């Protein structure tokens, strides 16, 4: 009496099975005269032994391997002890009898031909409990089904899942390792992260406990380049931005409890839950490394009113998030990157001689100031161009004026740089005291001496906060760069082509791409005096013009972002 | 030893031991660690002979990448203990790079003692090269070292005592 | 031929072995302790620490 | 039984898990090979030997 | 070595070194709509069992 076709089949009958000639073996409890009662139990290595009963056809190992690939892996989850309790309250003026019995989930296997199952193997795993209640006067006869069941029947709800057994987003993200926290709340399908379901009866209470008293849990790995993003490796990326501590283990109990109505009974289901990490390597626009990691959280619990058979089959391998929808966003420290410290906090002006160690590779100066202000960074000949990171949570425990003090942190933030090494461009940006600061120096080529150059720009200067300016020369027009994110702002600088202070000539700004609301300066040789506001640069064909052999700054900023390049026309 | 990945020091760690396919037979392996190298300092007798004699000045290199770096060390030292400085080619004040090969030890034997000093006409000794350990055992130079060598009979088990090993045709994997 | 014993394939007589073998960390000790000096003169300049 | 049940319990205190941990980080070779000929020549003490 | 190696403990009165079995303790008070009779606190009841 089935309608797929010949050959073999694993069902689900879900869980809420309940066994015969098994109702009273736990003992029950009386209450009377308003009392209220509790009963729990425990479900650790004892009343946790799954009940075969196969066929020639299918052996125990049979049954148990395809069912596990599936379905929740039983074997792993009746070690962790589960708990769960119920409580009644007996009416005023009479007595209240309630005994408690286990309950299973029912595993079928099963070889159909010629639309009728010749054959089934069933298994029983140990899900949970279940309590049936009675109020009774003394003396009063019971229909014997109260106590006794002479065949296996299932109470939460019908259930057939079964399985033939086959023989486009704009991210503004800077080269570098990333950690987004995709959210919490993410089961497996299938139910195969139910802890278990539990159905209180009207006027009860029922409640399910993880009560943590094994430490033991089970984390998820998948990769997608095995030789960088290993196991090992991602979980250590991990600690280093949210500082997670324990992976395989846990002390965290909880606990779900359902106070149903007087009117209808209530069905309550208990799943594990995962919170969701990936670990990426962004680069030029394109991920070519993602690696993902569920670590174990605190449960999810889903309530259902209790209402035919509708064949199902099981859902495609998969993940559903029941969370809200989040994204956090860390950068990290790359390990391979050497690491230099300066030790000593930058007052006014600082040279910075590269060391030979770092061998012509890119790596990372750690540095801070000893006063907050906006500091130009450039380097020799400007080139090349650098990137610069704040480190998160820095200079807020330990503090020593004048020396820097190394909290270890590697949750970095992006403030500005280019990652082309082939530009030249200096960066201005406000530090403050008491800060770890990162500069990431690139995979430079040349032999010649490089130095780092600080320089503490207290003039007109400081109006370019934050910002990366470029050193657009050769001028005599089509300059693409990394577009910053939202309300970043990028500059431009460059000399207009025999200056008189009378030649003059037009020029034309314009974005190809992102609209942004940018300002010209023309510089003193020092002093910025402006010369334009609010200029948009949505494809303007607006001309400005400007006297001959004049250096001017461009700064725009991002109003929206729709490319991840940035191309200035001139 | 074994060149840091980002300190300009060697990390001291432990030889490999034939685990192939036999338990009759083992050994640790020999061509692991850095290549070092020893280049004539003034370069003054003829370069027909290229041989180290006792009490030579030499410089003690080593093949990092594609580059050749050489061991330094600190010109000042409170402690007697001081991790060397390993770094490339170059002429500072802060360092001494002029190292003499002795042989203290009066029988036969294959080990020879380097020596750190300030300068050819110099009278005044650094120190000894060496290792130490606390564990974290160590790439040093010691002072402590100078007194033991003369301690008779010679120590054959001391830190002090290096052996070189080139590629020969009779060692194999 | 390959897969037989001569006398000597069971000989492991070393003389030195058993030397060594009734050798302990006493006498290694007492060896190292042994000196024919009453004053062996050590003089070392170091850096203006004679 | 150690690794296996006492590693994952939540419900016993440190002060016998981590010793026990460490107690098992050695092996029994190591205990069997452990004599007074170590701690002579590690503290430079004289016994008798024979 | 000699502090931490501690003899092994025997297993729980019952027997096994697995886990202990679990309470509950401190029912909430009566709420207004709620009667909070299962909101407590969890509890390994043998703790240190060993």
């Amino acid at each position: 009496t089935i309608d797929l076709a010949d050959g073999n089949y694993v069902v689900s009958r879900g869980d809420g099975w309940i066994l015969s000639r098994q109702n009273q073996i736990l003992g029950g409890s009386v209450i009377s005269n308003g009392s209220t009662g509790i009963v729990g139990d425990l479900r650790v290595n004892d009343n946790a032994i799954p009940y075969y009963y196969p066929t020639p056809s299918f052996n125990e190992e049979y049954i148990k391997n395809n069912i596990q690939t599936v379905f929740a892996n039983f074997t792993e989850a009746n070690q962790i002890p589960i708990g769960f309790e119920f409580s009644k309250t007996a009416p005023s003026n009479k007595n209240l009898y309630m005994y408690l019995q286990y309950t299973y989930i029912r595993y079928e296997i099963i070889k159909v031909l010629q639309h009728e199952i010749i054959e089934r193997a069933v298994l029983y795993v140990p899900s949970l409990g279940y309590v049936k209640s009675i109020e009774f006067n003394p003396g009063e006869k019971i229909n014997k089904d109260f106590y006794f069941l002479t065949n296996d029947k299932c109470i939460l709800n019908e259930q057939f899942l079964y399985k033939k057994i086959l023989e486009q987003r704009v991210l503004p993200y800077s080269n570098g390792l990333y950690v987004i926290n995709k959210g919490d709340g993410y089961i497996r399908t299938n139910d195969k992260d139910l802890i278990g379901t539990l159905l209180i009866e009207a006027g009860s209470s029922g409640s399910i406990i993880q009560p943590r008293l094994r430490n033991t849990t089970r984390p998820l790995f998948t990769t997608s380049n095995d030789a960088k993003f290993s196991q090992q490796y991602t979980e250590e990326r991990l600690k280093d931005a949210f500082n997670v501590q324990l992976f395989n283990t846990s002390t965290s109990l909880f606990k779900f409890v359902e106070e149903a109505p007087s009117n209808k009974n209530i069905c309550i289901k208990a799943y594990n839950t995962y919170e969701k990490y990936e670990l990426i390597d962004y680069q030029n626009g394109s991920i070519v490394n993602k690696a993902e990691y569920y670590l174990p959280s605190l449960g999810y619990c889903e309530v259902t009113n209790a209402p035919e058979v509708v064949k199902t089959q099981v859902a495609e391998d998969g993940f559903i998030q029941n969370g809200p929808e989040e994204e956090i966003v860390v950068g990290v420290i790359d390990p391979s990157e050497n690491i230099q410290e300066i030790n000593t906090a930058i007052s006014d002006n600082y040279t910075y001689n590269i060391p030979g160690i770092v061998n012509n590779n890119p790596f990372y100066i750690l540095f801070t100031v000893n006063t907050t202000g906006i500091y130009k960074i450039n380097a020799q000949n400007n080139l090349p161009s650098l990137k610069i990171y704040e480190a998160i949570g820095s200079g807020n425990r330990n503090f020593q004026s004048g020396n820097l003090c190394d909290d270890d942190i590697k949750a970095i933030n992006y403030i500005t740089g280019f990652d082309s090494p082939n530009a030249k461009s200096y960066l201005v940006v406000l530090l403050n005291k008491d800060k770890n600061y990162y500069i990431r120096v690139p995979q430079t080529s040349s032999n010649i001496e490089n130095q780092i150059k600080f320089k503490r720009e207290e003039g007109d200067l400081r109006n370019l906060m934050n910002s990366s300016v470029n050193i657009i020369d050769n001028l005599n027009h089509y300059y693409t760069r990394q577009s910053p994110d939202v309300h970043d702002y990028i500059s431009y600088e460059f000399t207009i082509p025999n200056f008189n202070n009378k030649d003059t000539s037009n020029i034309r700004l314009y974005t190809s791409y992102n609209q942004g609301i940018g300002t010209l300066f023309r510089v003193t040789e020092y002093n910025l005096i402006n010369i334009q506001q609010n200029l948009n640069l949505l494809n303007s064909t607006k001309s400005i013009r400007l006297l001959n052999g004049a250096i001017y700054i461009l700064k725009v900023e991002v109003t929206e972002l729709n490319n991840y390049n940035i191309k200035l026309h001139i | 030893i074994k060149l840091k990945k980002d300190s300009p020091v060697g990390e001291i760690l432990t030889r490999s031991k034939y685990n192939q396919n036999s338990k009759y037979i083992n050994y640790r392996d020999l061509y692991i660690g850095e290549k070092f190298i020893i280049r004539r300092k003034s370069n003054s007798q003829s370069i027909n002979d290229d041989i180290v004699r006792k009490e030579d000045y030499i410089y003690l290199d080593f093949f990092n990448l594609n580059q050749e770096w050489r061991v330094y060390t600190y010109k000042y030292f409170k402690k007697e203990e001081e991790k060397l400085f390993l770094a490339p080619i170059s002429d500072s004040d802060e360092f001494y790079n002029t190292i003499q090969i002795k042989e203290y030890d009066e029988q036969p034997t294959y080990s020879c003692q380097l020596l750190f000093k300030k300068d050819e006409e110099s009278t005044d000794e650094i120190g000894l090269i060496g290792i130490h350990r606390e564990y974290k055992d160590y790439f040093c130079i010691s002072k402590w070292y100078l007194k033991e060598v003369k301690r008779k009979p010679y120590n054959l088990k001391l830190g002090c005592n290096w052996q070189f090993i080139p590629k020969d045709e009779g060692w194999t994997e | 031929k390959l897969n037989t014993f001569m006398n000597i394939d069971f000989e492991f007589f070393d003389i030195q072995s058993i030397k060594d073998l009734i050798t302990s960390e006493t006498d290694l000790i007492k060896e190292e302790k042994e000196s024919d000096y009453n004053l062996f003169l050590f003089t070392l300049q170091e850096d203006n620490n004679k | 039984i150690y690794e296996t049940q006492i590693e994952g319990n939540n419900a016993i205190g440190n002060d016998i898990k981590l010793r026990l941990k460490q107690k098992f980080r050695i092996n029994i070779n190591d205990i069997w090979e452990l004599n007074l000929n170590y701690f002579s020549k590690e503290f430079s003490i004289m016994m008798p030997d024979r | 070595l000699i502090s931490t190696a501690i003899p092994f403990p025997y297993g729980y009165i019952g027997g096994g070194y697995y886990a202990p079995n679990m309470i509950t303790f401190g029912s909430a008070p009566k709420s207004n709509k709620k009667l909070n009779s299962l909101i407590s606190s969890t509890i390994p009841f043998p703790y240190a069992g060993y």
